[PDB]
DNA sequence: TAGG
């Protein structure tokens, strides 16, 4: 495998929005239990984003379980002149309240919940995306983002 | 919470090819949908026939309908019955306008992907 | 010896001899080594050469402060931009080249934008440690192809930063998709004219300067961005910060107008949830404004950035060496030997270039 | 002579 002290790496330093079904087959690297493996290329705060099948109201987290027809994972959203502020919130207050039934993203930090690879949600925004409008282009780059170098060897 | 779901070929899911039952996302244009039990008719044509899944909602209440837009649902596609295929809505969303063929070329391409290893 | 009075020169054709002239290899014009050389190995160099832009100046002193014995002819600077040419450099270079006017009228063909060689011109390396042209006893120039016509000018590409581990040798300009991180540094500086001192409400201090009577509005805002696969450090003066937040006319007029009363506000950052890290006030409304979209992906945009490297390759002295990582993925902090962020000057913000069918709703005001 |  590669040991940590063998991750100059990219995203060793970087986020990353990778293959959901392949994050599950990520492998949880076995020298610090729980950062996940894409042929051996390590993140420290991992991208995702879909459909959302899962909410609960925790003590500290929404329970979002997005799939992106490519495979479940699941995320535990940790619940997040100035009189003009009055106007303020008014404008993020709405991405940042979400009900059931729509598309979420998620970004943050990577656990292991009992066999689940639980995402733990360092930012994350409502989004409009339900409609899968930058999908397109979105999974154009998802599969070029793999293709890329974090499937491929590391240089 | 529930399973995953891909995007098969949008005219070959209504006919009986893909295992149904495992969860599904799939689109629709919604025509008549039914209110009681929250059952849009999703239709399904590429140049080739109208095939038609049928979608229930059971989590969310309030969810009202629009004429003339497809609609994805991510949740159960059961083997329906004789002429139906039902995607209970536990997943339901809007699509309008977006370029959809191309979605289902990019799939394709993501499909492809899988094969990399 | 030299040519007399009366006598007469001739060109013998280069239609007359062709044994040797068949090799007329250029006519002197050093290389990539020669220029990328801290100490070239001679004092005059030779090359091919573009240019974007030109500018003037005084022939300012020697640090800027010395005697009052005469007033020497203003042999007034002059510093070109040049896209370095040669076979190698296969992605386009820089440098600026200056030109001393002590007898020195600059010849012609001398526009921002032709094609033209050089020869015999001293290289150096400043102080400042940056690679310079100069003239000598025999200076050479010699134009290669008018200045154009058509200006059709030439944006910046559309890549991804999987591939930009180095510096250079590669679009040193360019574009890529990203999203906003975090702030650097924010400095709101109304600030006096020949000095730049601090002007409460518009109004400075050490105001023993000049006869200037209203401030200068200094507006730095400066960003961290990830992109992808690495870092983004990014820096901007005067004109990205309105928009980086995201003001129209009137709205970044108010803001200013508002914080016209102190004149200098400053906030620091260096990453994601980092608080304010210079010295504002705690208790001042505008302060906790800013922090309440500093905490808010209004400032942390998902969009497109235009970058190219800050630390131009006149001389790179490296900014550190490798570092450390103590941080956590899974739930471990994990140790290697990795290196520092980078310099990449913003050039033109991209907004948010996604997809415009989020919504057929979109607005009306 | 020649970056902040
Ligand atoms: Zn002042």
């Amino acid at each position: 495998e590669t040991p940590s002290l063998l991750w100059l790496d990219p995203v060793f330093l970087a986020f990353a929005k990778l293959y959901i079904r392949d994050i599950l087959d990520m492998k949880e690297s076995r020298q610090v239990p729980g950062v996940f493996l894409y042929n051996g290329h390590p993140i420290k705060q991992v991208d995702v984003l879909g459909t959302v099948i899962g909410v609960r109201e925790r003590d500290a987290f929404y329970s979002y379980g997005v799939d992106d027809s490519t495979g479940v994972i699941n995320c535990i959203c940790w619940k997040k002149l100035t009189s003009q502020l009055k106007k303020l919130q008014e404008t993020i207050e709405q991405k940042t309240k979400i009900e059931i039934g729509d598309t979420i993203r998620v970004r943050g930090s990577i656990r292991t919940y009992r066999e689940e690879r639980e995402i733990h949600a360092t930012t994350y925004y409502k989004v409009d995306d339900p409609v899968w409008n930058i999908q397109i282009a979105r999974m154009l780059e998802l599969p070029t983002i793999y293709r890329k170098v974090y499937d491929q060897p590391f240089h | 919470l529930p399973k995953p779901g891909t995007y098969y070929l949008p005219w070959e899911v209504s006919a009986g090819q893909v295992p149904d039952g495992s969860t599904l996302r799939t689109f629709g244009r919604l025509c008549l949908y039914d209110m009681i039990q929250s059952r849009v008719t999703l239709m399904a044509q590429h140049g080739s026939d109208q095939h038609q899944v049928l979608v229930c909602t059971k989590l969310v209440e309030p969810f009202h309908a629009q004429v003339g837009s497809l609609y994805i649902v991510l949740g159960e596609l059961q083997h329906q019955q004789d002429r139906g295929s039902v995607v209970k809505a536990r997943v339901l969303t809007c699509v309008e306008g977006m370029n959809l063929p191309l979605l289902e070329q990019a799939i394709r391409e993501q499909r492809l992907y899988k094969q990399e290893r | 010896l030299t040519v007399q009075d009366n006598w007469t020169l001739e060109l013998e054709s280069s239609q007359d001899i062709q044994d040797v002239l068949d090799a007329n290899k250029s006519l002197p014009e050093s290389s990539l080594t020669d220029l990328l050389s801290d100490n070239f190995t001679d004092s005059l160099v030779s090359f091919s050469a573009e240019i974007l832009s030109r500018t003037l100046c005084e022939p300012l002193v020697a640090s800027l402060w010395m005697k009052l014995g005469n007033t020497g002819a203003m042999r007034r600077c002059v510093k070109l931009t040049v896209a370095l040419e040669t076979a190698e450099c296969e992605f386009p270079p820089h440098l600026d080249v200056y030109i001393e006017d002590p007898h020195l009228p600059p010849s012609l063909g001398l526009l921002p934008g032709a094609r033209v060689h050089f020869s015999q011109l001293e290289k150096r390396v400043s102080r400042s440690h940056n690679v310079y042209c100069c003239f000598r006893s025999s200076t050479y120039v010699q134009v290669l192809s008018f200045p154009p016509e058509t200006t059709i000018s030439i944006p910046l590409p559309h890549i991804y930063l999987a591939e930009l581990l180095q510096g250079g040798q590669s679009p040193f300009q360019a574009t890529a998709s990203c999203h906003i991180v975090s702030v650097f540094s924010l400095q709101l500086f109304w600030v006096c004219a020949y000095c730049t001192s601090i002007c409460r409400q518009g109004k400075c201090t050490r105001l023993s300067t000049c006869p200037t009577q209203t401030a200068i509005s200094q507006a730095i805002i400066r960003l961290l961005v990830e992109d992808g696969t690495a870092e983004a450090v990014v820096t901007c003066r005067n004109h990205h910060v309105a928009a980086a937040l995201g003001l129209c006319p009137r709205e970044w007029a108010s803001l200013l107008d508002f914080v016209q009363v102190p004149g200098r506000v400053v906030l620091q950052f260096a990453g994601p949830g980092a608080q304010l890290e210079s010295s504002a006030r705690v208790d001042e409304p505008m302060t906790m404004f800013l922090w309440t979209l500093c905490t808010s992906p209004s400032v942390l945009r998902p969009i497109v950035l235009s970058f190219e490297l800050e630390r131009k390759p006149s001389k790179i002295v490296p900014l550190e060496p490798p570092r450390l990582q103590r941080f956590q993925c899974g739930e471990l902090p994990f140790l290697t030997h990795v290196n520092p962020r980078l310099r990449l000057s913003c050039l033109s913000i991209r907004e948010s270039e996604y997809s415009s069918s989020l919504g057929i709703l979109a607005s009306s005001c």
